């Protein structure tokens, strides 16, 4: 499995970024198992399978999901990560 | 699942 890596900046929505992040409680990192494609992730082009690599520019592919979620959170209005994706898929 | 959240 060969991957590429991008950025990515989303704004939140109304009911947030719009996608559920999965991966460890307690390196690899969290990953995006799905994303609603009519909210603002999908419209950043989040796609499922993506894996968090940085948030806000801080590595966070080692942290716990809980830290990774409270800081997606706090970040405000407006979202950056860094991601790996799949590529021969 | 491992850890499942909505963002």
């Amino acid at each position: 499995a060969p991957e590429g890596k991008m950025d990515l900046i989303i704004m939140r929505g109304d009911k947030g970024f719009g996608f559920r992040l999965s991966g460890a409680t307690h390196a690899q990192g969290q990953w995006v198992r799905n994303v609603d494609p009519d909210g603002q992730a999908a419209r950043a082009g989040l796609q499922a399978g993506d894996r968090l690599l940085e948030l806000n520019g801080v590595d966070v592919s080692f942290w716990s999901h809980r830290k990774v979620v409270d800081e997606i959170k706090r970040s405000g209005d407006v979202v950056a990560f860094r991601i790996a994706r799949r590529l021969s898929p | 699942p491992e850890s499942e959240s909505k963002v």
